């Protein structure tokens, strides 16, 4: 029983670090490579800055309260730690959704859109998607226990204290997830049916991407996005095991993004391989 | 990796026409099947707009509203090598015509360098 204990820092922390070292290469790879720097990955390099910062402090802060059994760092962290990883989360979202836009505007206006779209409404829309996130998580996070006039926070544990009240989690939730997975969703169906009229290569090659992107965004965001769900009806209902795997499972998110969107083109993986040797 | 090369660069009187060629080159592990490529037309100090794209793998055609008419493009699948004929031209195509190729979302975007068209009268 005492190997159990080793063997998930390992997993969790080796996880945490192939993620950074990942994201890390995206970016490397985009500022040394001048031909891939098109306005597309910008909104690739914004994505990995927030897989970055969530693949360093939320992943091995929350390996740490893990693996010890509580948090023991005060309730100050807690509520920084928390706002942070909630909002870079969210900007993370966010990010995907614009380029679910991005991409969208890309097919259905062909020539028109990608000579109009320039670089200054790429930085627009990644400070718009990084406020709306910011606004939308962290002042209801830090500032829920001034207006209610006491931490619901339990001494050991480090959650955030609106779970308790459905109302506001709900709306919340949905503004993060649900809605955004929606539109993310409806406007890549529009891409697939739209662009490439059995169909040999182009709505097959389409169809399995855009499946592949949608298939990772659902399977890391969904179980924690819906347990958070379940938990706001019954405080005892889900098992704490059960909750970590769905804040992970959130994590790895950060962790497949240089795979669905970076390297899934042929070029950026070429790129990647010098940084070994 | 892929850079783009074209021709029929030339002067013509109004009326006349023309073909320009775009051959693709320096394919490994990756399709010039999986490019989509355009054409577009930079004149003196105007937008960098584009006339026209096609899609080899499907043999999808799509024309820009200034160019449907006049401008018909195709290519050879085998040879890797596109091209742009245009008819009835008018002075005010007097552009230089680059060769564009994207890959699905624009990941691996390409230009060219471009070939001077001058149409007189
Ligand atoms: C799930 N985790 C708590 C680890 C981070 C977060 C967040 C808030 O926003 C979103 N949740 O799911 C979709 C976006």
């Amino acid at each position: 029983k005492t190997f159990e204990v080793v063997f998930i820092v390992l997993v969790a922390g080796s996880l945490s670090l192939v993620t950074i070292i990942g994201n890390i290469l995206v970016m490397v790879s985009i500022k040394v490579n001048r031909h891939l720097q098109t306005v597309n990955n910008y909104f690739l390099f914004s994505l990995a800055c927030a897989d970055l910062i969530i693949g360093v402090f939320s992943m091995n802060l929350y390996t740490l309260y893990t693996v010890i059994g509580y948090w023991p760092l005060g309730p100050v962290v807690c509520d920084l730690w928390l706002a942070l990883d909630y909002v870079v989360s969210n900007a993370s979202v966010m990010n995907l959704l614009i380029i679910s836009f991005d991409r969208y505007f890309c097919v259905t206006k062909p020539l028109t859109y990608p000579v109009k779209r320039t670089t200054k409404m790429a930085g627009m829309m990644i400070a718009a998607a990084w406020v709306l996130s910011f606004i939308l998580w962290a002042p209801a996070i830090l500032f829920w226990q001034f207006i209610v006039g006491v931490r619901t926070v339990e001494d050991g544990e480090c959650y955030i204290q609106f779970f308790s009240n459905a109302a506001v989690t709900f709306g919340t939730a949905i503004a993060a997830f649900y809605l955004p997975v929606i539109i993310m969703t409806v406007l890549y169906w529009h891409i697939s049916r739209a662009s490439k009229s059995p169909p040999p290569s182009r709505e097959k090659k389409v169809t399995r991407t855009i499946l592949a992107i949608l298939l990772a965004f659902i399977i890391t965001w969904a179980p924690y996005n819906v347990m958070v769900l379940i938990n706001t009806f019954c405080a005892p209902c889900i098992p704490n095991t059960v909750w970590t795997i769905g804040y992970w499972l959130c994590y790895i998110n950060s962790t497949i993004n240089p795979a669905c969107y970076a390297l899934c083109n042929a070029t950026f993986k070429k790129t990647f391989k010098h940084l070994l040797m | 990796q892929v850079q783009l090369q074209e021709s029929g660069g030339g002067l013509v009187q109004a009326g006349d026409s023309l073909r320009l060629s775009c051959a693709a080159s320096g394919f490994d592990f990756d399709n010039f099947d999986d490019y989509a490529i355009g054409w577009f037309r930079q004149a003196p100090g105007q937008e960098r707009e584009g006339v026209s794209c096609i899609d080899p793998s499907d043999g999808s055609t799509i024309y820009a509203d200034s160019a449907k008419g006049r401008f018909t493009i195709s290519s050879d699948n085998a040879e890797n090598t596109v091209y742009l004929q245009m008819n009835s031209l008018k002075p005010e195509d007097t552009a230089v015509y680059v060769c564009s190729a994207w890959t699905l979302f624009h990941s691996d975007e390409y230009w060219g360098q471009g070939t001077q068209v001058t149409v007189s009268s």
